[PDB]
Parts: structure tokens; sequence; C-alpha cells
RNA sequence: AAAGCUCCUUCGACGAGUCGAGUAGUUUGGGAAUGCUGCUCAAAAUGGGAGGUAAAUUUCUUCUAAAGCUAAAUACCGGCC
RNA sequence: GUUGACCUCGGAUCAGGUAGGAGGACCCGCUGAACUUAAGCAUAUCAAUAAGCGGAGGAAAAGAAACCAACAGGGAUUGCCCUAGUAACGGCGAGUGAAGCGGCAACAGCUCAAAUUUGAAAGCUGGCUUCGGCCCGCGUUGUAAUUUGGAGAGGAUGCUU
């Protein structure tokens, strides 16, 4: 029971008064989570790899350099604003470990 | 060239149209044709019914909202309400959509019933005569009359709601406080002002702050 | 198992440590011939995921082709025709360099089915794809359930008909309100439209 | 040709009224396959890892 | 030997020079760009696509792309009747 | 050194097989005009059409949702009636122009990649055979069983098939 209808139409919540009910979640939707499977998989392939010239450019300007400038240089690489933000927050992840640690 | 008080013409005749004209002489043709599958289907399956069962189903617009019709299959919670596996299902006439949802209850207490009596009236001969097993029928009632349309016998009862109701007086309700139509016009201002009103308040608390 | 780190591995195809290896490879080809026999998958992962089995009647080729734009053919650059259609430099092909490639070796094994096809190298003016084949007449491809759809007389030359994973890229076979005018046929929907359709009482 | 004569043996004991794995023992073997071998080093079975160059 | 149903603490692998973006030509009723193709750049894990006006911030609905198969209702007098 | 393997690349009138041509009314793609209309004419229109080229069948193609919707929610594909000469496009000129819902015809659903059989490659082409099987080869850079999101795996539990 999510939410009640008012029971009027042309409302702030209008609709026709029903008994809604709360359902099993379906096995389509568990798309996107994490498993221990493949976070395993995925950060050993990383350490084998490395970066790549682009993120090299990046990386070097995020620490002691302008924050607006790596987000302007990392939208016009991956083409549009959402996946520049999370870009540059994953890359910020890597080198609080790397000097942080020892 | 108009001449005279006209209606401007608008005839798309201006393509090849002559190579694409479709007539139908064999209207009368082809419903022989239909007539004679039907009854060499119905040949074909000789005790059971020619069709399948379907659910009740609304129509999903606000115009229409109010009719109902017949559906493509039961949702696999329906099923299981009624216990009934869901591979047995499809193999008696029983014919099941896999996806489909319930989110109200009373589309899913009214399929569950419209399911459940069609069981009872199920007769199940066995897979061999000489052994028989428990969930076959017992030979007894296996000699009755029977139908075959099972669209006529199990659609829709009544689509719309009935068109009116007779009370007695003195149990008619009182209306809104307000009235009818200012019912509306205040319901229609407050969604349009939600925002306006909404960021007014909030600041007002900082503001203070 | 392995097959599984080598999707990871090969999404990196910035890496220095995979860089380096196609730059090796591109060069050992193109010194081959235009078409040729490879005797087994370079891309062993990739191949797997699309059909390929390894027992006998499953072949493997490969092509190379120029990696350009088509360029209108006519004597000279003379079109005889009104403006709005007299441009030869910067015209298209409507179909992908992937679905040529497929169709080139389609002639040269003539006995042999297309499966499917994926990306390998590419260059300045090549790009190159390896080809998954098909006996249809082995006894060992006739015998297993899951294959054996292919010898019906109705999948011959699949290639040039649009039938493969590419061809149906290139037309617009997918749902929706976006692909409209070629969900079921572009060809098909316009005679459905322009027909003018009589009956016996109007 | 080693696996024909295990396999009979079995028959024999079968019929005869002895069940299954009492006539034969547990092998001990090296193992081998590309997908086998990465499985029992990530559960941290194998012992040693011999690789091809 | 193999198969179906009812319950649960926990697990639950899911397709890459691809999706997406910029630019060029063609095309569509598709209009700050509907589909297709060439070149340059090139992703992610509750992620990703779509929600018919370009953009940022915050919510919501709905499906699960980049691998494959399959009868009937439909077209046609060219071939044999 | 001798000898025996492995990988890649070749010879043969080697053993056994397979493709071309015709037809092309209907069907799946590529390529691609101008006459004509605008009372001239260049964007536009004729037209995503004729000619040219490649590939199939008795039907072909499409198809079990990265859909439509904004509802009290519909539920693979194809066709007919309606939506509709409508929203929209257009020297906003001449002209062009779909889709969701709704009634009916016909109805049917499924297997692969990504998991270690690991207490036993359990799988297959070919040759010989008295018909019971044997021999070489393919294959561990992965052939059967098991799983496909509707789930499923691993555990519980008593009946049934
Ligand atoms: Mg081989
Ligand atoms: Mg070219
Ligand atoms: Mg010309
Ligand atoms: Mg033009
Ligand atoms: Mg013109
Ligand atoms: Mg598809
Ligand atoms: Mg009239
Ligand atoms: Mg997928
Ligand atoms: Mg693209
Ligand atoms: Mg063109
Ligand atoms: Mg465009
Ligand atoms: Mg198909
Ligand atoms: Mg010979
Ligand atoms: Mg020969
Ligand atoms: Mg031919
Ligand atoms: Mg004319
Ligand atoms: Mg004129
Ligand atoms: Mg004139
Ligand atoms: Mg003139
Ligand atoms: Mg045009
Ligand atoms: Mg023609
Ligand atoms: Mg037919
Ligand atoms: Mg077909
Ligand atoms: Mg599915
Ligand atoms: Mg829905
Ligand atoms: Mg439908
Ligand atoms: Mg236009
Ligand atoms: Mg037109
Ligand atoms: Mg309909
Ligand atoms: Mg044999
Ligand atoms: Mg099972």
């Amino acid at each position: 029971a999510p939410v009640e209808r008012t029971g009027l139409i042309r409302g702030l919540n209008k609709g026709h008064k029903t008994t809604r009910r709360v359902l099993k979640e379906r096995p389509s939707r568990r798309k996107g989570a994490q498993s221990k499977r493949t976070q395993f998989v995925r950060s050993l392939i990383r350490e084998v790899a490395g970066l790549a010239p682009y993120e090299r450019r990046v990386i070097e300007l995020l620490r002691n350099g302008k924050d607006k400038r790596a987000r302007k240089f990392s939208k016009k690489k991956l083409g549009t604003f959402g996946r520049a933000k999370r870009k540059c927050e994953e890359l910020q992840r890597i080198i609080a470990e790397s000097r942080r640690a020892h | 060239a108009i001449k005279h008080n006209q209606q401007i013409p608008n005839n798309h005749f201006r393509k090849h149209w002559q190579r694409r004209v479709r007539c139908h002489f064999d209207q009368p043709g082809k419903k022989v044709t239909r007539r004679l599958a039907r009854r060499a289907k119905a040949a074909a399956l000789a005790p059971r019914p020619v069709d399948k069962l379907r659910p009740i189903v609304r129509c999903p617009t606000v115009k229409y909202n109010r009719r109902t019709r017949l559906g493509r299959g039961f949702t696999l919670e329906e099923l299981k309400a009624a216990g009934i596996p869901r591979l047995l299902a499809p193999t008696i006439g029983i014919a099941v959509d896999h996806r489909r949802k319930n989110l109200s209850e009373e589309s899913l207490a009214a399929n569950v019933q419209r399911l459940k009596d069609y069981k009872a009236r199920l007769i199940l001969f066995p897979r061999k005569s000489n052994k028989p097993k428990k969930a076959d029928t017992p030979k007894d009632q296996q000699t009755a009359e029977t139908t075959t349309s099972l669209r006529t016998s199990f659609g829709v009862e009544q689509p719309l709601a009935p068109g009116f109701t007779e009370i007695s007086k003195s149990e008619i309700p009182a209306g809104i406080e307000g009235g009818a139509y200012r019912a509306l016009r205040k319901a229609r201002s407050d969604a349009r002002l939600v925002g306006v009103r909404e960021k007014r308040a909030k600041e007002k608390a900082e503001a203070e702050a | 198992g392995a097959l599984k780190y080598l999707e990871e591995l090969s999404k990196k195809k910035q890496s220095d440590v995979v860089r380096f290896l196609l730059r090796v490879r591109c060069w050992e080809y193109r010194q081959l011939n235009v078409i040729h026999r490879a005797s087994r998958p370079s891309r062993p992962d990739k191949a797997r995921r699309l059909g390929y089995k390894a027992k006998q009647g499953y072949v493997i080729y490969r092509v190379r082709v120029r990696r350009g734009g088509r360029k209108r053919p006519v004597p000279k650059g003379a079109t005889y025709g009104k403006p709005t259609n007299q441009g030869v430099n910067q015209l298209k092909y409507q179909r992908s360099l992937r679905a040529t490639a497929e169709e080139r070796v389609g002639r040269r094994c003539s006995n042999l089915r297309v499966l499917n096809s994926y990306w390998v190298n590419q260059d300045s003016t090549y790009k190159y794809y390896e080809v998954i084949l098909v006996d249809p007449n082995h006894k060992a491809i006739r015998r297993d359930p899951r294959i054996n759809w292919i010898c019906n007389p109705v999948h011959k030359h699949r290639e040039c008909r649009g039938l493969t994973s590419t061809g149906k890229k290139s037309r617009g076979l997918n749902k929706g309100h976006r692909f409209n005018k070629t969900r079921a046929g572009r060809r098909k929907t316009w005679k459905r439209h322009n027909t003018l359709s009589l009956w016996r009482y109007r | 040709q080693e696996k024909k004569e295990r396999l009979l043996r079995e028959a024999t004991a079968i019929k005869e009224g002895k069940k299954k794995e009492d006539v034969s023992k547990k092998p001990y073997t090296v193992k081998y396959g590309l997908n086998h071998v990465v499985g029992l080093i990530e559960n941290k079975k194998a012992s040693l890892v011999l690789i091809a160059n």
C-alpha cells in the first residue's frame, strides 16, 4: 500500500479507489547489482592491464591542479556529462588508496 | 483551377495508383474456405473444445477505462493460488501469460474464481485405459453433455457496470462542504502551486535560522 | 574459467599490454592474401560467444576491406541530372563494411554456410574480420539438433539476403516507436500504405 | 584401454552382490585443462602449477 | 535411474571498437536533428536504454540491447490442373 | 649426434562428398533516373518508383519485448475494419502524411555464452566387421549431462509422476 488515491480525477493525487498490493520482486530487475565473483575478476585485470592514456592525463591533473578542468576534459572524451562525473569520481578513489596506503 | 464555391480538394492520386488496386471478389469464396478449416480442426480435436480459456482484463486508457474484455493468459501468481502446476496448465486447454502482474487485489480475486470453477467442470481421461490413476476420472461420470465453444460459455458476463440503481429517500448522501463544482477548482489549483508553495515554506525555515 | 578473464581483458583496448599485441598482429597480417584460411580463432572467447564449437565441420576464414567511403562511379564527374543529386565525393554506402567482408567469403566457400563474424583488427586503410562457417553436408553436423536447422534449403546464402546479425542492424529490425517505417520490412509497408482497397459493398 | 578393465571389474561385483566403490579405491591423478585448472586455484586446492611458455 | 509441487538464513555468473557523444551525406510525418552508413573520441554496475523541445540539479514509471530457432491467418494465374 | 614429437604451410587423376545454369508473376536486399506538377524555375514533386545487380520458397519475410503507455494499467509476430486525410512535415507554395488504444481472423512456444563430470570425454566423423564389436583419428585453446532471468543454484520436507 504505497499511496492512497483520492478518488476524484483532476487533482494532485487523482485516481480510482482500489486496493493496491505489494508483490515479490522479479529476477529480471537484478541487472545492475554487484557480485563477488565479478568484483574479484575486474580488480585483478585492472592490475594487469593498467591505465589508458586519457585516464593518465586526468589523474595527474586531478591532483595538484584544477577540478573544473578535470571535468571539461573528461566530458570531451567520454561525450556526456553523466559519465564524466562518474569517471572523475572513480579516478579520485585510486589516488586516495595509492598515496594514503604507503 | 477553382471556378465556384467549392471545398478545396485533396485527392492523393498522383502516384501510379493503378498498379496497386486490391479488389475483393473472393469474399464469399474465402468464407467457405474458413468454414471447411474450422470443422476439419474440430474433427481432429474430437472431445476437446476448440478454443482455450482466457482471463478477464480491463482496458488500459482513461477512455475505455470502464469496460472489460478477455486477455491473453493467466499470471503465474493466479495459477499458484488455484493450485495448478505451471507445466500442466497449457496442456489441458488453459492459456498462460508469463509477463503480466497483479498490481491490485480485485483483478487477482476475480480471475482465481473464474479459474477455480473450470477445474470442477473438467473431465480428464486417463493416459492408459487399463491402468487409471488417482487424478483421473473414475469412468462413472465420463458420460455427460459437453460444451465445445468455450468462448460463449466462458465469455464476459457483463462488460459495463449497471446503468442505474434505485435507493430509498433519506438515504441520499450529503455532498462536499463547498460543493461539487468548487471542489474541482480547488483540487486543480493545488497541483499547479505545489512547487511555488513548497520552496517559499522551505526558504522561510532557513531565513529565520 | 579462463574465458571470463579474456572478456575483461579484451575490453581494455588502450592498455599497454593489449595495444602492443594488436600492433604486432596487424603486421603479421597484410602480408598474407586478402582472403585466407585460419587454423584456429584468434579470439577464443568471442568466437565461443557466437556459436563456434571445436568439432569437425566448423571452419574460420578471415578477410580485409579497404576502409573508406563510397565514391559514385561515373564517367569523369558528370551525372546529367538536377543539381540536388550531382555530388560525387561525400556519399556513403548503406551497408556496413562487416557485411561486405562476409559476402566475399561466401563466394570463395560456396559449399558452406555463414554463422557470424567479428572484429579483429583495423588499420589506416583496412579493417580485419573473422568469419565462422559451418559445413551443411557433414554427418557430424546433421546429427546434432542444436545446429541442423541450418541444413534446410531456406537458409541458402543468407549472407546477401540480410539475415545475419549485422544484416539485421542495417535494416530497421527492432520494436518501438523509433523503428516505424522499417519494423516489418521497409518495402512491404510502403506497399501497404499505398494500396487502394475496394470492397463489394461500398 | 586401462579404463575398460576397471569398468568390466565393476560389472562382475555389482551382479555378485557387492555394490560399487567396494573393489576400487580413490584415484590420485594430475589435473589438466585450462578452465578446470583455473577453478582449482581460485579455491586454494592446488599446490603447484606448471605453465607452458 | 529420471521428473513435478510447497517453504527458507544465505548465494544468484547475464554478450565491447559494441552502447553513447561530436561531425559529414542520405532518408523519414520525426520538428536544437526518426532510421541508416563513413571518419574522430570511446563507457558503466542498481548499471544501462527509452519516456516525441536543447541544458543543470532532485525524484518517479517501465523494460533488459550489442548471439540463435519456430507452424497458422497474408501475397501471387508465372508453372501443372 | 642419432631418433621421435609439436606448430604453421604445401603436393597428388589420393578415399567420400558439395557449389555454378534455368525460372524470377509473388518475396529479402543493394543501386538509382528523367519526362511530368508547381501555369516560368533551382529546394520540393513524380519517387525512397522504372531500368541495372546479388540471393531463396510454396509461400517468403517478421516474431516470444532494452514494447505501448501515464491507466482501475495493457502483454510475441502478420493481415482486415477503424483511428485519419488526423498530430506533424512543406519557396508553410504546389503538395505530402504515420502511430498507441478499440472490434475481428488466426494462435504455440523455446536453446546457447557466462559454473570444476574432476571419484574417472561420461560425447563424435571414418574404416573393418559376423552383427559382438575392434582400430586409427577429431577433442582438454573444452565434445555430452546440468542452467537461460518466467528464473535458477545449494539446502530442507512428504506425497505423487
Ligand atoms: Mg580442424
Ligand atoms: Mg570504398
Ligand atoms: Mg541522371
Ligand atoms: Mg540533396
Ligand atoms: Mg528536385
Ligand atoms: Mg531482434
Ligand atoms: Mg459514398
Ligand atoms: Mg542480453
Ligand atoms: Mg554506432
Ligand atoms: Mg542512395
Ligand atoms: Mg540525419
Ligand atoms: Mg528468422
Ligand atoms: Mg579422387
Ligand atoms: Mg571435386
Ligand atoms: Mg543463380
Ligand atoms: Mg506520366
Ligand atoms: Mg513546370
Ligand atoms: Mg506548362
Ligand atoms: Mg521548361
Ligand atoms: Mg525525398
Ligand atoms: Mg526493377
Ligand atoms: Mg499459407
Ligand atoms: Mg521463415
Ligand atoms: Mg526473454
Ligand atoms: Mg505494464
Ligand atoms: Mg501485440
Ligand atoms: Mg525533408
Ligand atoms: Mg514521399
Ligand atoms: Mg488491436
Ligand atoms: Mg560409426
Ligand atoms: Mg532440472
